[PDB]
Order: structure tokens, then C-alpha cells, then sequence
């Protein structure tokens, strides 16, 4: 009906407002328009720096999302210009009075690798212990695991894929997925089945091809929405789920049923979590109630804070690696709100109170649809990726003066 | 981090005996101030590329010293450039507004009192005192304003090769080839502190064995450039001998303010003798800390500093026992001076073989920069 | 490293993984983690401490590996000429970087030093009007010498008057060649012989 | 040069076009061929005449093009050590290249100075035995250094006993890195500093 | 039947004799099995040396000849190593004795571009003025002119191919295909029509694709098997065909059925000619007779001489560009003879007149399978290329102690 | 054709005087003789690599002379090194079975007799004599195999930059600074022919307007390196005048064995003056000729030589009118000596900026050499 006329309309001027203001705001913006919308995305540790060139070329995991068609996860490229050659005294625009000019410096981004997949590519994500291990979800109950040096860098003429490796410990799809940092192989998936499934696939032959579980937890009654180790600890883990319950397990506990804390974290769903990098008791929620929870692991009673600048749900929550009061959250309102732990219950100005909450520091507008997936980059502080459900991704870093200042 | 050795001569091949960049520069390019054997002092101006390699461009070239360059420096407010020579006349170069030269430069004094080759120069925080170290025997003190000669210590024994002025105003340390180290009271005009001797353990049947702490005359290089921390608490002297077994260790010295007589540490660097020590001038914030009493001094912040021996950097901080970097083989003859950027994503390093070295730093790779510059407890 | 079935990961020459840990290894630390996972204590309020110190923060992920980079300049530059006498680049702040995949027109990449009240951070739809016109920008599309060291030397000798020589060399031209061109043919039939008889 | 509605033919960077002409544009020639053509004469032999001189040939195509090939070199070969004495090179010829699609053994690229007197060109298939084993192939499968300027300088001042020197750089290696090699943690330790009390 | 074997068993023997002793007769033997048979093959011009490099870069022009498939006009990159880089003391094998090891250096041949092409390639020439411009024979009644730079580098999805220029003159196939090197564009051809066709594409409009044929000699009374411009007059031109008779025609006569003169070549068919490119009175024709008769325009009564080594039908015969007394002559006999034109009527001993006449300088017997064309290389002396009927294409030069002694 | 300029010194930045190759190799790999003012002869290995660059690996060294070495020149044998210098003494050079060498050299014969500095040296086809010009306006006749001087020419009026021997064995020519040139007849130990003057062409007024050939002292190069062809016909003097139009031009003149008196004709070379010539030693046949009397002269072959002016190099032919060749602006400074390789490969240029150069040519670029070299019509 007219319901969608008008937010089309809307939606789209706000767009091009948005990419009026975008100098203004952001010191870096690239965006790019995929074959297929993608799910899922995530930056690879990997950083290439060829010797006398002023760039570095960083890689990104992303998946396809086809309603008939065959589905890839693709292993990307993205150039980035070097800190160094930020700085250029090229050309000088007697009009405009910047050291600007369009010209042909501009930003590469092509598809590396693409993989054969069966179903979509839920979420994807590399075991740290070797970035050349990925774990991808499928809307099938098993969870697939690739090696991309072991694959042609083009897909197969026809069929299905060939997984390196398949676990079968679930019996519906699934979204969260983590593998732990600390003890490599562990790998933790959470699905629609109200349960989250452990696998430990250190110990493989090498002609072996599938993994049963080695745990299943029990304790969610509602669908487990995800799970997420954590970055200290080689047993405890959170999970998040749609019973409006976080709860951290302890691997060391026999109780497979009991989780060894329980919290009603929302008042609705909650979508995603993510702990820390620099505190080991501080995590975050993002829940349905457009609110991210802080929580501290050593008070769990009291919630540390509620960040209530969203305008719709959270599906993703994730911490900045290179700053622990910088959190950032996406969801289905087509926004990125970055916010700042430091600015909490500061006074504001009246003008400045209506944008929202002294802790919230910058919002991401760029989207014209739910941004599906986003991550910080672990190179280059301050740049972010984004991949929303119109198969579009956006590679941006905002301004220095905004953080810096 | 990352090393660019120069491939061409800057002084026609001539040994170059000292560095120093331009304090009072705030932006990304620098201005480098190069000393030679050809008499000539040559500015630079030193700036990265879009890769990241260090590329040097030629500014100025001062050729008014008759005889070899040995120390240049500049002032902290990096307005007046010193330089002292084998001439014993140490002049004092400003910026006014010769074919070569891009940019033009001439001499505003000629400080005069010298009997022999001047081997170092060190300036005042506030920029009216400058004190220089000479083969005669002497350190002189000078007035900058006045241009005229206010003090001068005859109490060495044979060449001084290095000396240094506390930022807190209080202290001047002189390290001279008799191996003793000197303090010298600011406002007393006097002999503070003598270093010289140091015990090490017991000995063998309880005898106090004791030896000297520097080393003799077999050093390959004119300088014993030793440096105050910036913020003062350290001092840090080159060109020190330990006895550890029954064979001697070369190493730097690490003095505290609380007592001058005897060192808080040294670090040792096997092989050749340390000669030169240089500081980075930012304050960064502290590394996360596995507690331990590694510090050498316990304080919010952290410096960074560089200690180059004849053949060898050795790059270490505050904190940390060991040091963070390590630069060796770059250069076929000794290194004659180190300086660091205002920066810090700088540092030069020369050597008397004709050729010099950067050593360049990518960004917050040394450290997080404090947000503001703690202040000074002056003494004055 | 080897996990399973798979090989350890393969470092490439120019590349470099961002650290896996964030924080120094304190030993004991997971087990007063545990006890602090126990006891359920509320004494401890991290925002409170939050504003008391400055925040933890990490520098982008720079080359460590032993004997990396090493480099060596053979060149000096040598700069001649007043130019246009363009304004400091320093006080122009980083280079931007904006490309859109549907804009005809290429990326733009260069500085922005236009100054606004209303386009915050907070409010990225905020508008600016009577300073940007809120129209779609996309509707329609001296000398640096670089010395080496002989050149350097050459230069020290001349001074600002010296410029770099430029080699000219004309390949083996024959009377019997056809395809050979006309213009090296007549710069070699300037030096032509005269005979005297 | 465009022909019809095609364009000229476009010379790469490096590229060189054999001649299109082996012989000297004599004007009148096609003419005097035509009465060649015409009286038919049986006075001329070309036989006879080509045993009483020399053939007329041309050499490889080589590169003519203005400033074509010009390039600098920074290095001088010093060679040390009396190594294994090997015979001469130059007396050893050509080096061949013998490649088959075929063979599973990799291509053979070295010279063959190995002397018969039964195989010859006339007779690809001349067999020679008592030298030869006609049987598969294929069954199964001191110092030179290049001293730049500088390092040339050293060599001049020092001698034979002069190496190049090699570089040692270690990045920068912190007590709070966990994934730094421990290699270089232990050659920094080498250097930690010692604390009097 | 027992031929078939018979044959197969003697031809393998021979093949593997002499690969054994290609050390002896080759300074460079390059065999290189195609995708598809090649009835034509032809050295380009271009020659790319990589400063830097210590090879060069060749182009060679080849077909393709599938019996139910789609048949692609071809061009190729071969490697030769430089000159200056043939002689090396990389290594010293002490127990050969020899600078050698087998190593990791070898040529390197590829296809570059490959184009579309409805029927066989009969045979494929370019035109010296313009290399970019190739004049291919169809097994149909017209000839095709591609240009390469035109078309994409890999073949069209499907569909035949999309010729630039399309030249009707002809009833039937034709293998004879020569331009004029002194008038830009003049193109003839031979058919099996008896006649021969001249066209004149130098006055194409641009969106022009069909061109009539310019003029039509009808003289032969058999299948013309051959025609060559005269490399110096931009008038004469020799044809050779069925009826054992080689003409010369002036196109200023206007007489287009009886040639400015004709020769009873031979006592059989006469399938090619060419002329010796340092003498404009010398010419070469190969016949059935298994024999080359030299010609003289100034005496075309008398045969200068007939080379008599040949074994079974000639079928190309094409002159050394760096050697006027230098011929090569290709044929059914699966062998390679290249003549000395100084070596006629000397003495020889009589066992060196068992393996045949003085003239006669070499053999190449490398081919398994009748020669279907060869061609000398224009920028390196002694290189020749010769395709085969069994998809076997072989880039040889011999050795320089048979040629320089 | 490459041209291969040398970024490195050669003689420690001093300038390069002469450069000869060893005549008596056979091979691909030549031997190179460089003489400088820092008195050393060096001498060097030079190859093609893989791509067909030239090399050069430095072989031995040879520093025997005390002042500057300016003339070096092999044998036609190979076998011995003449050296002449600024000490007026000659050193003959051989291999014989220091630090710095990979092979030794040492002095056989010294030849004395000469006052003044030598600059110019030229063997006799048989290597049993040799000629050698100076500064003290003499060109000396020595007897190799005895090694002492046999005649003595003091005819010249000033310096004698240049000296020729006929390969005939009938003539020696020298040119001088005095703008004359000399051929003495090598039987009668006199003067035989004496070309100073020039006239051309008829007067304005029908007067006969004379000029002189060769330059003056404005010559910025110390030699006139003339040459004889290598099978004799011709004689090329570098160093020429012609009055073209009301200003002169820069010349090389060509005289023939017919009549030594008059030269045949000239190569003008506009800007610069000519210095060196020298020849390449193979023997070419000849090019597809279009038929004219462009000839220098009419032989069945035809050598390739070049012309050396102060700032370029022109390379001709014997039968062309033009030159086939012309590299310039590849050294900062006057060129000193020309060499050709053995195998006509190489093309050695020195310059008296300190760096040399090198010409290579691919295989049978320059030509298709003979069969077999013509045999000489030896006077004797």
C-alpha cells in the first residue's frame, strides 16, 4: 500500500541528505553494492602491506544470501589508504580552498575467494588460532567448516559444496556462533533448537569429515539467539537468548541443564552479546527492548547501564578493539549507534539532549535497509564495516575530530 | 619500526659527528641539522613518504666554521641553531628573511673562550643559558642573550665529552675523558657530585674491591654524550664498565635525583662501549603493567630512550628491564650522535663513516601520548 | 599450531596479524575471576572507576618481526622555484576519502575544512542550509628534483644553475632501412660528411 | 597508416617489428624487372653467380627506436674465494634448451659437447651405438659479491678481508606482547638491565 | 588392418631415435601438444624484450580444426631465451661434464587470444602493413578478416563468430592466402573454384562488413592450389595449381583470363610457392613430384633445379628471411628438409650421397604425423615453427655448428 | 644498441683519462684498463649478463705511478700494459703467477726519457715498437724487446696530444697543440708530411682565404687522439676546424693513404670538439648498398668506428655519409678516451667527471663480419 511509497520516499531522501553531510561527518566512506545481500560479515586479522605503496589491503568474510539461486561465501579485498599518505600536498583548488580534487585515488574492492555453500550463510566466522578456518552456519541443523587454501579460488562448475568439515549437533538453524580463543578447536553454535552445541575439533584425523557434539547445553528454554566465549577464559562462555535470559555457563560444571549464572538480562528478546577486549568482567547485550545492557560480571543483579538510543531492534553488538568505553550496536532501525562508557551521566545541554543521551557519540545513517551485520576493524582503529539486507556494504571511518577532538 | 640506512654522502664522505632536529617544530615535517669534518653545517628537511620510508631534502648549507663541525644543537625553542667546532668558537645561527641553499641562514653570536675542539653543547630549559664542553679541560656557561661567557669549570683533568643541563634547573653533569663524572651545583657555581669509583660486591676475603666506573682512553669515540631524562628524575650516562665476573662489561649508567653518588642501575650492552644517550621528548602512557618492581622509576608516565654504542642502538622506555629494540650493523664506523623527532617518529642516528641512519616509528607504535605534558617542579 | 586435519596458518612476506590479546597475561587473574564470579559482590562499580582514569586504548597494528624493514635512499631532494606559493598543507588537516558505488562521478579524495555548528555528529540528517546548498552534487561528470649521488655531487659543484642531464641516443640507423623514422634519420643527416676535392 | 576502417597497428613499450624489407630500395629495379619479364632472355644464371660470392644475409631483429635502451649501473662484482677451479665457460658453447610436452622430466637447459662422427643432420635417425644407450631418459624424476658505492668505498679501504654487513633489526618487542617470538624476548633480555641496592 | 599398427610401431621408434639424438641436431627443441589440430601457423611480427629479462617474446598465429566443436582462430605467446643469456656457468655437473642441470628454466607457451571462428582455420595470414589485421580461410565460399584488438580476449559465450570484414568472391574452400607488402589492403586468395580473387579493403567505411571482390582471375583449369605477391612489385603476382602449372599475373593486364606468362611447373600437382625475399628473380615451388623447383623470372623456360630429397607430396615450401640460400620445404612425408641453395652440384662422397643430394643441409624428423604448415621466425635466425596433423606444434632451430661450421 | 653509464666510481670520483680493452682475447668476456689521476691503473673484468647489460668486476689494481696516469694501452697481443703518466716515465705491464687484487700485474719495463707528462701512446702491429707523445714536445720511438727509446721526434712547437702507428708499418702521426699535424715517414726517421693549412674554396675579393685545420688551446681536453684505420687506408684526426659559414664549426678530418696532404673529407660534429677516434677492429660486410659514391672508400668491407668529442660520441661507418650512432649527454664533464672490444661487442667510454660508460651491441648489430679478415699490404 502507501505504507511503502512513503518510506521508500523517506528513506531515500534521508539517504541523500545523509550523503550531503557525509564530509562533515566521516573521514573515510566506500560504499560498495554486492552480487547478493549478505548476512554476515567479518574482518580478518590478515593485513597485507606491500613495500613502496600507500595502501594496505585488509580481508573481509561475507556471505550470500540467494532466494533460488547458488550460495557463496565469499573471502574479499578490501584497499585502504596508509596513515602516512593521508598526508598530501598534490593538488591545490584555487575555488573550493582545499588540497582536495577527485582525481583517481580511489578505494579497491573485489571478491578473492568464492566458496560454494548449501543454504545461506548465516554468520560466519574464522577460529583465531588460524584465520585460514572458517565456521559458517547454514539453515540446515549442521554447522560447516572450510579451509580456503584447500578450495579453488573459483567455485566448482556445479553442485553443492565440499566442507572440510561438518557438525552435527543441532536439529534447526542457527545465528550465534564463537570459537574460543583460548583452546584452539572449541567451537560454540546456538540455534532455533533451545540448546547450544560444543564441539572440539582438535582432535580430527585427517581423513575425518564429520564431528558429533561433544556438549550440549540445555539450559535456554526459549530460541538460543546467540553465544559467545569468553576472551579470558577458557570455560566460562555467555549466551543470550529469546527467553530474555543471558546466562554464563562454566564448561568445568557437570550440569549440562543449569547454567552457572542466570540473569534476566531484557524484558523482550535479546539478540547478541559481546565481552570486553580490556576488562574481563564487563560485557554487553543488545536486546528487542532497542536497548544495549551493560553488565558486570562481578554485580550480576544490577544491570551497569542501559544505552536507549536505538529506535527499533539490536541484532548486533560489538566492543571497538583498540578502546574499551567505545561500544558500537546495529539493528533493524538502519543505524550504527557508536557510544562512549566515558560520557555516561554527564550533564548535556538542552539542544544536545535532544539528540539523545550524554553516552551516545556517534550514529551511522549510511544504511537504506537492516544492517544484517557489522565489525570493527582490528588494524585500522575507527573503521567499521557494515553489510545490510540490500546487499549493500559499507566500509567507513567517522571523523577524527568526533573521537580525537 | 622501521630502518632507512642513507646511501649518499652528506659531507662528500667526511665522517659526520652530529645530529639534532628542530624542537620547536609541531607538525609532521622536521628540520634535521647534520655536522661534519667538511666544515660545513647542512639542514635538512626530513619528512615521510607515502609508503612510509624517510626521504631527505636538502635545505641549507653553512660553511662559515673553518675547521671540523663536532656537536650541533638546537635551542629548545628551536629558533637558534649552536654549533661548536675544532675552531673553539661556538656560533649561534638564526633564520633571516650562497647558491645552493633553499633557505638562508646567518650568525647572530660568536661565543668565544674556547682554547680547544668543542665536543658538546647543552642548552637551558628556558632557553638564556647554554653550556658547551671543550678539549681544553673546561665546561664553559654561557649567557645566550648577553652572547657572553658567565662561568667555566676547570676542575677536569683531561678532555670533557659530554655534557648535560637539568630540565628542573638545578644541576649540570659533565662526563670527561679522566673517567669521573661531575655534577656541578647551578646556583652554587661549584663541584656537587664526583663519580668516579664504584665497588661491586664483596670480594673474595671481604676486601672492598673497587674500580672504575667509565671507561679508559681505548674508546673509538670523541663523545660521551650523557642526557638527562626530560623530566629530570633520570641520568643517564654512557660509557660505563662493569665488573660482573672476572672480565668487564660495557654499559650505561642510570642515576636517580636522590642521590647522585651512586647509580639506581646499568644497562648493559655487550660488545662495543656505549657513547651516545638520547630521549624521546613525548610522554606516553603506561604499557598494561605485569606487576613487577622492573621499573626504573615509578611515575604515571613512561619515556623512551635511545642509548647508541659504536656499532648498536639500543631503544628502551620507563618501564621495562629490557629494551624494546635493538638496531645493529647498519654502519661501517662509529656512531658519533643520536636525536629524536619532536614527534617522536624520528630518530636520526649518525656515524663517522660518512653515512646516517633514521630509525622511523609508525603511529602510537612507541607508546599512547599522555593528553597533557605533566609540568616541571622547578627549582630555580 | 596445527589444529586437526589443518596446517598452521601461513604468514605471507608483507603480512601482519592484528594481536589476538589486548591486555598483559596476569597469572591469577582467571582464579580471582572465579572467586569474583562466586561471591556476586556489588562493591565493585567499574563506572564509577571508568571516569577515574584514563581508558585502555591499543595503536594500529605495526610490523614487529626480526630484520622486517630495512631500507636504503640513494636519493636526495633538491627543490628550485617559487611555485604558486600554495598555503601550508600542514593546517589542512587528513585527506578524505568519499567514493559511493552508484555516483557516476569518481571518489573524492582530498581535505574538508569547511566549518558548520549543525551538522553534528548526534544528528547526521541535521541540515545546514545558507552554508551547503542541499542539492545532488553528482548530476553530471617548481620543480623537485630527485638527486642521486653523482647527481647530488654534480649539484654541490654547479649549485641552483645545474640540471640534471637528459641522455640522448639514437639507435642503428641505415641508409638501407625503410621503416626506420624520419626524424633520427635527419638528426643523423646533420652530422652527414663533406667531401672536398 | 590506418587501413580502411581499422586502426594503425599500436608499438607496445617494448616491442620490436622485423623489417618489412630485406634488400635496398633501388628505384628503377621493378622497372628493369618488367624487361626481365618480358625478353625472357636465358643469358643470366643465378646459380653460377651465387658460388662466386658471399649470401646474402641479415642478422636477429634488434631494438632502434630513439632513447630506447639506456640504464645505469651501481655496482661493482668482487669475487673471493678460490672455489671448486672449474673448467673454462667459453669453452663449453652454446647452452641448448630441450623440452618435451611428453617427458615428466623438467625441461633440459645446458650445453652438450658430447662428439660423434655417425649422427648427423642428413640423418636424424642415424643411430650411434658404443656411445649412446638408446633407452628412455625419462624413467623417474666461491663468493661474488655486488658492491653499491658505498660498499665498494669499504672494500677499497679494507681488502679481501672486507664482508658487506648485514642489517640486524628487532622490532619492537613489549613485556605485555604475548604473541611476540620468544627469540627475540631472550636477545633483548640479553640486555636487561641490573639493578644496585 | 596391420598397416595401421605397423605404421604406429615404426613412427613411435622413430620419434623416440630421434629425441635421443635432438642433443646433437637442435640448439633448441620446443614440442608443445595443442588443444585442437592446426592447419596453418604463422610467426608475428611483434617481438617484446623485457628489460630486465633474459628472454624474449613471440607471437605466432595458428587454427583449429575440431571435427564437431567450436573452432577458434588462435594467438600465442612462445618464450626464447635471449642471446646474450645462452651463455651461462650457472652450474658445472662433474660427472656429465657438463654446464648443465636440468633446473626450473624452460619456454613457456600460451594461448593468449583465442576468437571464434565458423569452420576450420585453412589457413591464416596478416597483413604486413597492419598485424593487427589477420585474413583467415573458412572451409565456405568467403574469406574472413578479423581484427584482434577488436574482440574480447576470451571467446564469445556461444554463437559463431562476429568477422570484421566478409570477402565474397569464391564458390568453394580455398587454402592459398597472401596480401600485398607494397599495397596496404589488397588481399588474394585461391579456391578450389579455379579462380583467384583480389580484393581491395583499403577503401572500407567503418560500419562497412561485406566487400565484393575487386577483381577475378580465371586462368588455372584446375584447384589453384597456391598464390603469393611478389615481394617487390606491387604488380606481379605467382600462382600455383592443380593442372602442374605455375602463372605469373600483372593486375595492370587487362586480360583476367590468360596470365602475363605460364610454366609447366611439374609433372603433378603443385600445392604451394614462394619467392626468395633478396633476389626478385628467384622463386620456389613445391609440387607432388615430391620435389622444389627453383624458378627464374628472366628464364622461365628452363627449371634452375629440382630438389629431389622428399619422400611423399609437399605441401609448403617458404624461404629463410636471413638467408637468401636458405629454403625449407614441409610435407606428408612427416619431415622438414631445409636446403642450401650454395651446396648445389658439389662433389660428395659416396657415403654422404646415400642420405641424398649436396643440396640438401637438414632434416627435421620430429613430427609424428604430416606437417600441415611451418613457418620461419623473422626476428630470431633459424627458428622455425611447424604444426602437424596430431594437434603437435614444434618451435626447433638446429644446431649452430650444421649451419656456421 | 644499450648505453650502460656507470653510477660508481671508478678511480675515487677523480677523473678517468684513458680506457683500453685487452686485444688479445678471443672470447665473450673482455679485459678493461682504466687509468685516473689518482694514480692507479685498474684494471676489470666485463661481461654481458642475462639480459644484456654490461657488467664490470673489479680484477687488480696497479699503483706503481706516482702522479696522474694518463694513457693506457694494451698490445695487439694482449700480453703487455703500456702506462703513461704525469712522472714522464712509461710502465710495461704483464701478468706474472696487495690485498685488493684478484690477479697480479707487475712492471717489466720502465721506459724513461720523456721530460714532461705523456699523453698519448700507440703500438706497432708486430708489438716489438712502440710511440709514445708528451708534453715535452717530443713523440719518442721505443724498442719494445730492448726497452729503450730508438728515435726521438722534437719537430713538434708545443704539447703532443695524440700519436698513431700506421698498421702498414709506414707512417706515425702526431697532432699537436700548435694546430699542426705530423707524419713521419717510419724509415726515414724525418718529417714527411706536414698539414696545418686549409683552404676553402674561392674568395669573395677571388682571394685564396687559408685557415688553420685544428683547434687552438680552447680545447677544454688534453688529447687529439687521431687514429689510423685498422687495415690502413684511412686517417682520422679529431680536433678540426671548417669555416662553414662567418663562424667555424667542429670537425673530424679524413685523409686517405693516396695523399696525406689533403684530406678526403670531414665529419662535422657541431657544439663540442672532437678529441678521440677510435675503430672497431672487425672487419663487416658490406650493407645493402644503395648505389651512390657516398663511400669514404671502395673495398669490398667496411669498419664501424667513433668519434669522441668533449660531450659526445657519433658512430659511423666506412661506407655511410651519416653516422649510424650518437649518444650524448650521458657524463657531466669532458669525455677522455674511446675503446672498442675485440669482438666489437663493447664500446668503453671514459669522462673526466670520474664515471665511465659502456655502448653494447646484440649479436651482428653493427653488421655481418668476414669470413676471414683480408690480409694487410705490409710496407716494412
Amino acid at each position: 500500500a502507501f505504507d511503502d511509497a512513503v518510506e521508500e520516499r523517506v528513506i531515500n531522501e534521508e539517504y541523500k541528505i545523509w550523503k550531503k553531510n557525509t564530509p562533515f561527518l566521516y573521514d573515510l566512506v566506500m560504499t560498495h553494492a554486492l552480487e547478493w545481500p549478505s548476512l554476515t560479515a567479518q574482518w580478518l586479522p590478515d593485513v597485507t602491506r606491500p613495500e613502496g605503496k600507500d595502501f594496505s589491503i585488509h580481508r573481509l568474510v561475507l556471505g550470500t544470501h540467494t532466494s533460488d539461486e547458488q550460495n557463496h561465501l565469499v573471502i574479499a579485498s578490501v584497499q585502504l589508504p596508509n596513515d602516512d599518505a593521508q598526508f598530501d600536498a598534490s593538488h591545490y583548488d584555487s575555488e573550493k580552498g582545499e588540497f582536495g580534487g577527485f582525481g583517481s585515488v580511489s578505494g579497491k574492492i573485489e571478491i578473492e575467494i568464492k566458496i560454494n555453500h548449501e543454504g545461506e550463510v548465516n554468520r560466519a566466522r574464522y577460529m583465531p588460532q588460524n584465520p585460514c578456518i572458517i565456521a559458517t552456519k547454514t539453515p540446515s541443523s549442521d554447522v560447516l567448516v572450510f579451509d580456503y587454501t584447500k578450495h579453488p579460488s573459483k567455485p566448482d562448475p556445479s553442485g553443492e559444496c565440499n566442507p572440510d568439515l561438518r557438525l552435527r549437533g543441532h536439529q534447526k538453524e542457527g545465528y550465534g556462533l564463537s570459537w574460543n580463543p583460548n583452546l584452539s578447536g572449541h567451537l560454540l553454535s546456538a540455534s532455533d533448537d533451545h540448546t547450544i552445541c560444543l564441539w572440539d575439533i582438535s582432535a580430527v584425523p585427517k581423513e575425518g569429515k564429520v564431528v558429533d557434539a561433544k556438549t550440549i547445553f540445555t539450559g535456554h528454554t526459549a530460541v538460543v539467539e546467540d553465544v559467545s566465549w569468553h576472551l579470558l577464559h577458557e570455560s566460562l562462555f555467555g549466551s543470550v537468548a529469546d527467553d530474555q535470559k543471558l546466562m554464563i555457563w562454566d564448561t568445568r560444571s557437570n550440569n549440562t541443564s543449569k547454567p552457572s549464572h542466570s540473569v534476566d538480562a531484557h524484558t523482550a528478546e535479546v539478540n547478541c552479546l559481546s565481552f570486553n577486549p580490556y576488562s574481563e568482567f564487563i560485557l554487553a547485550t543488545g536486546s528487542a527492548d532497542k536497548t544495549v545492557a551493560l553488565w558486570d560480571l562481578r554485580n550480576l543483579k544490577l544491570k551497569l547501564h542501559s544505552f536507549e538510543s536505538h529506535k527499533d531492534e539490536i541484532f548486533q553488538v560489538q566492543w571497538s578493539p583498540h578502546n574499551e568505553t567505545i561500544l558500537a550496536s546495529s539493528g533493524t532501525d538502519r543505524r550504527l549507534n557508536v557510544w562512549d562508557l566515558s560520557k555516561i551521566g554527564e550533564e548535556q545541554s538542552p539542544e544536545d539532549a535532544e539528540d539523545g543521551p550524554p553516552e551516545l557519540l556517534f550514529i551511522h545513517g549510511g544504511h537504506t535497509a537492516k544492517i544484517s551485520d557489522f565489525s570493527w576493524n582490528p588494524n585500522e582503529p575507527w573503521v567499521i564495516c557494515s553489510v545490510s539486507e540490500d546487499n549493500i556494504m559499507q566500509v567507513w571511518q567517522m571523523a577524527e575530530n568526533i573521537y580525537n577532538d | 619500526m622501521k630502518v632507512i640506512t642513507c646511501e649518499i654522502a652528506w659531507h662528500n664522505k667526511e665522517p659526520v659527528y652530529s645530529l639534532d632536529f628542530q624542537h620547536g617544530t609541531a607538525g609532521r615535517i622536521h628540520r634535521l641539522a647534520s655536522a661534519g669534518v667538511d666544515t660545513n653545517v647542512r639542514i635538512w628537511k626530513v619528512e615521510k613518504g607515502p609508503d612510509g620510508k624517510a626521504i631527505v631534502e636538502f635545505l641549507s648549507n653553512l660553511a662559515r666554521h673553518t675547521k671540523a663541525v663536532n656537536v650541533v644543537r638546537f635551542s629548545p625553542t628551536g629558533e637558534i641553531l649552536a654549533s661548536g667546532g675544532d675552531d673553539a668558537v661556538i656560533l649561534l645561527w638564526k633564520v633571516n628573511d650562497a647558491q645552493l641553499n633553499k633557505e638562508n641562514w646567518t650568525v647572530v653570536k660568536t661565543l668565544r673562550g674556547h682554547l680547544e675542539d668543542v665536543y658538546d653543547i647543552c642548552w637551558a630549559t628556558d632557553g638564556n643559558l647554554m653550556a658547551s664542553a671543550s678539549v681544553d679541560n673546561t665546561a664553559i656557561i654561557w649567557d645566550v642573550s648577553k652572547g657572553q661567557k658567565i662561568s667555566i669549570f676547570n676542575e677536569h683533568k683531561s678532555y670533557v665529552q659530554g655534557v648535560t643541563w637539568d630540565p628542573l634547573g638545578q644541576y649540570v653533569a659533565t662526563l670527561s675523558c679522566d673517567r669521573v663524572l661531575r655534577v656541578y651545583s647551578i646556583q652554587k657555581k661549584r663541584v656537587a657530585f664526583n663519580v668516579s669509583k664504584m665497588l661491586s660486591g664483596i670480594g673474595a676475603e671481604g676486601e672492598a674491591r673497587s674500580y672504575r666506573m667509565f671507561h679508559d682512553d681505548s674508546m673509538k669515540s670523541f663523545f660521551r654524550r650523557l642526557s638527562f631524562t626530560p623530566d629530570g628524575s633520570l641520568l643517564l650516562t654512557p660509557a660505563g664498565c662493569v665488573e660482573s665476573g672476572e672480565n668487564v662489561m660495557n654499559t650505561t649508567y642510570v642515576f636517580s635525583r636522590k642521590n647522585l653518588k651512586r647509580p639506581i642501575a646499568h644497562l648493559p650492552c655487550p660488545g662495543k662501549a656505549t657513547l651516545a644517550v638520547r630521549c624521546c621528548p613525548v610522554y606516553f602512557e603506561l604499557r598494561p603493567v605485569v606487576e613487577t618492581g622492573v621499573e626504573l622509576m615509578s611515575l604515571p608516565y613512561r619515556l623512551v630512550f635511545a642509548v647508541a654504542s659504536e656499532d648498536s642502538v639500543l631503544l628502551y622506555d620507563t618501564q621495562q628491564s629490557f629494551p624494546f629494540g635493538y638496531v645493529s650493523n647498519i654502519h661501517y664506523h662509529t656512531l658519533s650522535d643520536i636525536s629524536w623527532s619532536s614527534d617522536g617518529a624520528f630518530l636520526a642516528i649518525s656515524s663517522t663513516d660518512g653515512y646516517c641512519s633514521f630509525v622511523t616509528f609508525e603511529k602510537d607504535e612507541l607508546g599512547i601520548p599522555l593528553k597533557e605534558k605533566p609540568v616541571l617542579n622547578m627549582r630555580t | 599450531g596445527s589444529c586437526g586435519k589443518f596446517a598452521p596458518f601461513e604468514i605471507k612476506e608483507h603480512m601482519v596479524l592484528a594481536p589476538r590479546r589486548r591486555t598483559a597475561f596476569h597469572p591469577d587473574l582467571c582464579s580471582q575471576l572465579d572467586q569474583l564470579l562466586q561471591q556476586q559482590s556489588g562493591e565493585f562499580s567499574f563506572l564509577k572507576d571508568l571516569k577515574g582514569r584514563q581508558p585502555l586504548r591499543s595503536g594500529p597494528t605495526h610490523v614487529s618481526t626480526r630484520n622486517a624493514d630495512i631500507f636504503n635512499s640513494d636519493v636526495v631532494i633538491v627543490e628550485r622555484g617559487k611555485g604558486d606559493g600554495v598555503p601550508e598543507r600542514r593546517k589542512f588537516g587528513r585527506m578524505k576519502l568519499l567514493q559511493f558505488c552508484e555516483n557516476h562521478r569518481p571518489a573524492y579524495w582530498g581535505t574538508w575544512n569547511k566549518k558548520t555548528a549543525l551538522i553534528r555528529a548526534r544528528d547526521p540528517w541535521a541540515q545546514d542550509t545558507k552554508l551547503l546548498d542541499y542539492e545532488v552534487d553528482s548530476d553530471e561528470e617548481k620543480v623537485r628534483q630527485k638527486l642521486k649521488a653523482k647527481e647530488w655531487d654534480e649539484f654541490l659543484a654547479k649549485g641552483k644553475r645545474f640540471r640534471v642531464l637528459q641522455p640522448v641516443k639514437i639507435g642503428c640507423v641505415w641508409a638501407a632501412d625503410r621503416d626506420c623514422a624520419g626524424d633520427d634519420l635527419k638528426v643523423l643527416q646533420q652530422f652527414a660528411a663533406c667531401f672536398l676535392e
